[PDB]
């Protein structure tokens, strides 16, 4: 007797501070004020099981050898649409996907888009940056609860339309 | 001719906290099987992994390891296909049969293939994964035996002479696949990767009578000492330290025709007593640390936590937390960084999440003498004899050297159950004394 009919890794990425953490708790526990939650979602009648990690930067303090070839079946580039320091990093982490990691599914996610007084990346930029890699986008606010869930549940559907 | 794969393993694994007052020999007994083909090719397969606390009541071991003999024309013993498999993950009975279902497949498909490697990893080949450590070899005439050797992941190949002097290492591979991950390569990655010559370590070598060919899982050789042969930015290959692994085979410097089962065991013997060590002494590492109860002492890092060993006298503590983190002391792949502020927390979540132990699979192969062969085929063929007997006037070089084929063979020792637990292994003379004085007698007189 089966719980669930899919179950997909999703790893979030992106410099310290940007909300990583945030995004997580908020779409498991639906909290605002913790690097790994479970969720199990439904899309199109399938019930599909979600183990999303906060990379959290664990590889400035060890390496590790896991027991798998397969990585992780999406990845979720996180940056802060307040700080152009965290989206210019992006080029960087997009980097060491590619160079490394077969033809995972990507999304790009702008976070903090409540902050609009303090809000520096151009979302047009970022988009159509985004667009060149075929790789869709959108802008969160965990706080605010905003695409939150549209955008795990995008990346779910991604997979799901590559199986 | 004779082809063995081995069966789905299934233990009860007995916590560190349990096995931590268990001698070597009753550890063994409880975890391992071993599989005999005959005198000159042998499996030992067990299970050492362990949870700290809790009992593993199904222990599926997720290693295979298989061998099918070949014959030439005449059905003289001319070669062998030999195949270790590792099935990645599991340790969810569910979920460790379908594991297991994708490593003993890829290995039989590899014996049931009559294909050179590179054909038939190109047929076996083209979301559950399985490495693979395997190799072919052939008696070529006039060109001897010719070994292709194939490994794609972290297993571990290793020939020796027959005087146990190392020749050749097939290492293990990582790949680096960011974010401080590495990972072995599969043989279903194989088919689904566009570089194929990066997850695949090929050799071709001429092989000697008597040569011995070692195949082990991780479970096995990384419980010995171990070296890093190469790191670039993508790849690392690993290995056996050569010093420490030739002072295994010591114990057999005295044995005229020692069987694969006494090779195999030897190494098994060594390297679980390594892993009996290092369960013990990482689960009394845990416990003094928590007698210290750092978090009521303000002592947040390692860093802290080394120097109040090292300040208390209790230095050996701190140098066996160093070796642990900083060493990989345990095998486990993971190392900790030495220039950095690691959080104490981070280390203890680390260590009391650890398993201990592994699939552990090793499988020792003796490339067959050429006079031998043709006279085991003559025994037991007779009707053949008329075939046979002819062959001997290119085979035999003097009497002598007849004389030292019939004294191997009066050493070689079979398992009729072919499978048992190891403390179960009843061997018996692979044949009567009787047998070989005749038929040495006959062929002296046709001589
Ligand atoms: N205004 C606002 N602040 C956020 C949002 N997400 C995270 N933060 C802030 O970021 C800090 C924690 O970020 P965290 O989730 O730990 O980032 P991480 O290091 O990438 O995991 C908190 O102090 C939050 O106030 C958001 O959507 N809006
Ligand atoms: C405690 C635990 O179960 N950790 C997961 C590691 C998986 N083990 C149990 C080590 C089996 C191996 O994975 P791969 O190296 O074949
Ligand atoms: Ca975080
Ligand atoms: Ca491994
Ligand atoms: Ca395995
Ligand atoms: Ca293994």
């Amino acid at each position: 007797m089966p719980e669930y009919d899919y179950l997909f890794k999703l790893l979030l990425i992106g410099d310290s501070g940007v909300g990583k953490s945030c995004l997580l708790l908020r779409f498991a526990d639906d909290t605002y004020t913790v690097d790994f939650k479970i969720r199990t979602i439904e899309l199109d009648g399938k019930t599909i099981k979600l183990q999303i990690w906060d990379t959290a930067g664990q590889e400035r303090f060890r390496t590790i050898t896991s027991t798998y070839y397969r990585g992780a079946h999406g990845i979720i580039v996180v940056y802060d649409v307040t700080d152009q320091e965290s989206y210019a990093n992006v080029k960087q982490w997009l980097q060491e996907i590619d160079r490394y990691a077969e033809n995972v599914n990507k999304l790009l996610v702008g976070n903090k888009s409540d902050l609009t007084t303090k809000k520096v990346v151009d979302n047009t930029t970022a988009k159509e940056f985004a667009d060149s890699l075929g790789i869709p986008f959108l802008e969160t606010s965990a706080k605010n609860a905003t695409n939150v869930e549209q955008a795990f549940m995008t990346m779910a559907a991604e997979i799901k339309k590559r199986m | 001719m004779d082809k063995i794969i081995t069966g789905k393993k299934i233990i009860f694994s007995q916590s560190v906290a349990k096995d931590q007052t268990k001698n070597l020999s009753s550890f063994l007994s409880e975890r391992f099987y071993s599989v005999n083909q005959s005198h000159n090719h042998s499996i030992i397969i067990g299970s050492s992994l362990s949870h700290q606390e809790n009992d593993i009541e199904h222990d599926t071991i997720l290693d295979t390891s298989g061998v099918l003999v070949t014959t030439d024309t005449n059905g003289i013993v001319n070669g062998a296909r030999v195949a270790i498999t590792d099935g990645l993950g599991g340790g969810d009975q569910e979920e460790d049969d379908e594991i297991y279902r994708v490593s003993h497949s890829s290995c039989e498909n590899f014996l049931n293939s009559d294909q050179n490697i590179d054909t038939t990893l190109s047929l076996i080949t083209q979301h559950t994964e399985a490495s693979m450590a395997a190799f072919i070899y052939q008696n070529h005439p006039g060109k001897g035996y010719i070994g292709e050797f194939a490994n794609i992941g972290d297993g571990l190949i290793i020939i020796l002479d027959k005087r146990f002097k190392i020749k050749h290492m097939v290492s293990a591979s990582h790949i680096y696949r960011g974010f401080g991950t590495w990972t072995p390569p599969s043989l279903q990655a194989l088919a689904t990767t566009a570089n194929k010559d990066a997850l695949l370590v090929r050799q071709t070598l001429k092989l000697a009578e008597g040569d011995i060919i070692i195949s082990m899982t991780d479970g096995v050789w990384g419980e010995l000492k171990t070296s890093l042969i190469a790191q670039t930015n993508d790849r690392r290959d690993i290995g056996v330290d050569k010093e420490y692994f030739k002072t295994l085979f010591d114990e057999l410097t005295d044995a005229p025709y020692p069987s694969s089962f006494d090779i195999a065991r030897i190494i098994t013997q060594r390297a679980m007593s390594r892993s009996l060590e290092r369960r013990k002494t990482l689960i009394k590492l845990i416990n003094e640390i928590e007698q210290q109860h750092f978090h009521e002492k303000s002592v947040k890092t390692i860093n802290e936590v080394l120097e109040y060993f090292i300040k208390t006298g209790h230095v050996e503590t701190a140098q066996t937390l160093k070796a642990i983190l900083f060493e990989d002391g345990l095998s486990d792949g993971i190392t900790y960084f030495e220039n950095i502020e690691i959080p104490l927390e981070m280390v203890m979540h680390d260590l009391k999440s650890r398993c201990v132990g592994d699939c552990s699979t090793i499988n020792v192969t003796r490339i067959p003498y050429h006079l031998d062969e043709l006279i085991r085929g003559f025994i037991n063929y007779p009707e053949k004899h008329q075939i046979l007997a002819p062959l001997f006037k290119a085979r035999v070089k003097s009497e002598a050297d007849l004389e030292e084929a019939f004294h191997r063979l009066s050493l070689e020792m079979v398992q009729p159950e072919i499978e048992s637990p190891i403390s179960e292994t009843h061997f018996e003379r692979a044949f009567k004394k009787e047998t070989l004085d005749k038929t040495q007698a006959v062929l002296t007189h046709y001589f």
